[PDB]
């Protein structure tokens, strides 16, 4: 199951 | 819409004709574009999708397409629209990547698939003024427009006092209701009421006025009714302050 | 035993050809079960494990559609990390992600994480506390000041310590025959005389699983040793894992050492010596 | 299925607490929220929510239930202008997955009624007339009419005003001989007049 | 920004006795950048069809990679694994070791 969320541009 | 734009508003076009829909961003970049569209009730439904510049993802067997020419151009279409078609088209974006989701939508743009555009028929308003008793027996004044007759669906009604416009004491009908169910292209009817203290109505020199924004058919688009062509345009009403 | 579902990122910049190249693959302990590689033409999340292809069209469309932001993300930084760096459009670059759970025996909650580098280098990464930012250097404050102000880390955890967590316990549960599995060290040994006076003996084992392992040399008195070439646990390929570990010592006086195998699919640890 | 909504339209009376659910299917979801929409306007977030508890925003309060797969939203001290579409979302599968929606509806207030149908005239022309129906009781609802040659709209709250009153009004008319303001059928204590 | 030059383990998969088939491994691993090139030689001439695994990292975020290839060990024919990478000078070629 992949990351939904929290994941963005550095 | 501070960061996102869609055009056009409102569509009434026939059916086997082309579709062209648009929508611009602005304020962020190499962001989430998404295409829905509401038909039926409510309910968004995911059409298109692209994950960045010039990558398009279909979501259903459809017959509509979709293309990001650029970062923030984000562009709908349809070959011939059918029916089906119809709906309301809601362009949203959320932010580059894949975070707490949450996508910012536009104007939308509602889209009315006609098959015989000759059911089309502008409102026709006509405001009528308060009456005996309310002014005097509750010291307030209730003007009411009354737009009839209109076809397709919806219209938007506004209310103008002297010029300006006004929202407060005001009331229109959520939506029209058929000048008669038994046909389905029943044309349509709405109202609003617009009341002010008594002394305000009373006042002959407040001009008030209904105004019945239609959308319809467009410039150069067939049409061989004797009438003339019902196109997008404003049918209103008006009426004074008027003492006794 | 404790279980964990990792994510690996990479993706390199190539000037002057296409997109930077995107390969992501996922794990549950040591077993690869999806992968990705923009320079496949599938450019879909495919499996690479039995268990996992039970998922429905959903699943793949879903993870598809992930994986590719997270691509998408990538790219978009690539550019930005240039920038904060001062470095020219030309020279190719790269960066990386990995996060994934650990779980006890009880495949309860053990730990999250969630690293990201640059150019083989820390840039950025969360504390145990799924709270805390750790940031390398100048420009990673720069990151850890936005990805502050955006709550990430809370939506890390949210994630980290929530659904990670049950879908590695529901992929232990279908993948209960591979994952669950324990396969045992079929240890054996090698001479090799130095010629005259010394001997270096090899302390094999092959085709187990999981990969941690140890495998020690003693003798007499105190067990231990140094002149021990360790080398590092590789992947057989099939799906389990070799490795050795060889010593020195003088010829015949020899056959007073031995090696101890330890691993779980060891019901008794084994001692394996040499006998000629 | 997948998201579901319970439709509505409810009815909640002005000042009471308005509760709203959504379930969600896929346990692969991983952030809520909660989209309101007024009719023809479109849908404007009011909340989201990625971590079991409640989360507060003034009159707003979420409630999210990942052992359930359910998700709510309470209005605290509901006004009538927070009539609308609810809009239930689940972020799964990279994306936003909508229910049909729910309508709400708050019912207002009238502190103290006054029902009376009068009618207006054509302010220009004498014949062609409406009868209205208003300031009765935010209890009450105006049923539709028969032979239909006749025209009765749904009851319309309008916005009181700065004179602080809120008002509820209904519209009737009709092009024939005869009708003249008494049908409507229902409700006493009412004026008429003439 | 950090180079690290790989390290090169060319075995089998099974105890290979020849005349049986198997799988020739060539796992390179702890190098970076990813980019790398692998070949796996059959008397010096290299493979036409080899696979490997996916590009993956460990805790360093130093790579690692399996290219490998099955085939049948002899008596003769010799087996080696050819490595380039940028942190080497000269590209580096290991020699299948039966015991090893």
């Amino acid at each position: 199951e992949l990351a939904g969320i929290g994941i963005l541009t550095v | 819409s501070q960061t996102i734009h869609q055009w056009p508003a409102t569509l009434v076009q026939p059916v086997g004709s082309p579709l062209s829909l648009e929508c611009t961003v602005e304020g962020t970049s190499n962001p989430n574009l998404y295409w829905y569209r509401q038909a039926a009730g409510r309910g968004l439904q995911l059409l298109f999708y692209s994950v960045g510049i010039g990558q398009i993802s279909s979501e259903v067997p459809q017959n509509l397409s979709a293309s990001r020419p650029q970062d923030r151009q984000f562009i709908l279409s349809s070959k011939k629209l059918l029916l089906s078609d119809s709906g309301f088209y809601l362009c949203a974006w959320s932010e580059t990547g894949l975070g707490t989701g949450e996508l910012f939508f536009g104007e939308g743009s509602r889209l009315t698939v006609l098959e015989d555009l000759k059911n089309v028929f502008p409102p026709e308003v006509a405001v009528f003024e308060p009456s005996e008793a309310e002014i005097s027996h509750t010291q307030k004044a209730t003007l009411v427009c009354l737009a009839t007759g209109f076809y397709p669906d919806h219209v938007e009604l506004s209310w103008w006092v002297n010029g300006k416009e006004v929202h407060s004491g005001v009331c229109t009908d959520p939506q029209p209701l058929k000048e008669q169910p038994a046909l389905n292209d029943s044309r349509y009817a709405l109202s609003s009421r617009l009341r002010v203290s008594a002394t305000f109505w009373q006042d002959p020199r407040n001009h008030f006025r209904c105004q019945v924004q239609f959308y319809g058919l467009s410039e150069n688009d067939e049409w061989t009714q004797d009438r003339a062509k019902p196109v997008t345009q404003i049918v209103s009403a008006e009426a004074w302050g008027r003492a006794d | 035993g404790s279980h964990s579902m990792r994510y690996f990122f990479t993706s390199v910049s190539r000037p002057g050809r296409g997109e930077p190249r995107f390969i992501a693959v996922g794990y549950v302990d040591d077993t690869q079960f999806v992968r990705f590689d923009s320079d496949a033409a599938s450019q879909r999340m495919e499996p690479r494990a039995p268990w996992i292809e039970q998922e429905g069209p959903e699943y793949w469309d879903g993870e598809t559609r992930k994986v590719k932001a997270h691509s998408q993300t990538h790219r978009v930084d690539l550019g930005t990390l240039r920038g904060y760096y001062n470095q020219s459009e030309a020279g190719s670059h790269t960066v990386q992600r990995m996060y994934g759970c650990d779980v006890g025996s009880d495949w309860r909650f053990l730990r999250g994480y969630h690293q990201y580098a640059y150019d083989g280098k820390d840039y950025i990464a969360l504390k145990e506390d799924l709270r805390s930012w750790t940031a390398a250097d100048m420009a990673a404050q720069t990151t850890k000041h936005k990805w502050e102000a955006a709550h990430v880390a809370e939506q890390l955890r949210a994630y980290l310590e929530g659904t990670c967590v049950e879908w590695l316990r529901r992929y232990l549960e279908n993948g209960k025959e591979t994952l669950q599995r324990t396969d045992a060290p079929k240890t054996h040994m090698t001479h090799h005389a130095v010629s005259d006076h010394e001997a270096t003996l090899r302390c094999w084992a092959l085709s187990f699983y999981p990969a941690e392992i140890t495998l020690t040399w003693q003798r007499d008195g105190e067990d231990q040793t140094q002149d021990t070439e360790l080398v590092e646990t590789r992947p057989a390929g099939d799906g389990t894992f070799q490795k050795w570990a060889a010593v020195v010592v003088p010829s015949g006086q020899e056959q007073r050492y031995t090696c101890h195998v330890q691993h779980e699919g060891l019901p008794k640890p084994l001692t394996l010596r040499w006998e000629p | 299925q997948e998201v579901e909504q319970n439709s509505g339209p409810l009815s909640v009376p002005e000042g009471a607490i308005a509760s709203l659910n959504c379930t969600y299917s896929d346990r692969g979801s991983q952030s809520f929220f909660w989209y309101r929409q007024y009719s023809g306007k479109s849908p404007e977030l009011i909340m989201f929510i990625y971590s079991n508890g409640d989360k507060e925003d003034g009159r707003f309060t979420a409630q999210l239930n990942k052992a359930s797969q359910y998700v709510s939203l309470l209005i605290r001290d509901s006004q009538p202008s927070d009539s609308a579409t609810y809009l239930c979302a689940v972020n799964v599968a990279g994306k936003s997955t909508f229910g049909d929606g729910t309508t709400l509806t708050v019912k207002p207030n009238i502190q103290n009624p006054d029902p009376a149908v009068y009618q207006l005239r054509d302010s220009k022309s004498s014949d062609k007339s409406v009868c209205l129906f208003t300031d009765f009781d935010s209890q009450t609802n105006v049923s539709q009419s028969k032979d239909s040659d006749v025209y009765i709209t749904d009851k319309c709250v309008l916005d009181m005003r700065s004179m602080d009153f809120k008002s509820n009004s209904a519209v009737a008319w009709s092009n024939k001989s005869d009708f003249a303001c008494a049908n409507a059928f229902n409700n006493s204590i009412i004026p008429e007049d003439t | 920004m950090i180079q690290r030059t790989p390290k090169i383990q060319v075995y089998s998969r099974h105890p290979a006795e020849n005349g049986k088939s198997n799988f020739l491994n060539c796992y390179v691993s702890g190098f970076h950048p990813s980019d790398i090139e692998v070949d796996l030689l059959k008397n010096g001439e290299r493979i036409e069809k080899v696979e490997h695994s996916d590009l993956s990292f460990s805790k360093d975020w130093s790579f690692y990679l399996l290219y490998y290839t099955e085939f049948t060990p002899t008596e003769k024919d010799e087996y080696a694994c050819r490595v380039n990478h940028v942190t080497l000078s000269q590209p580096k070629i290991v020699k299948w070791d039966r015991d090893m």
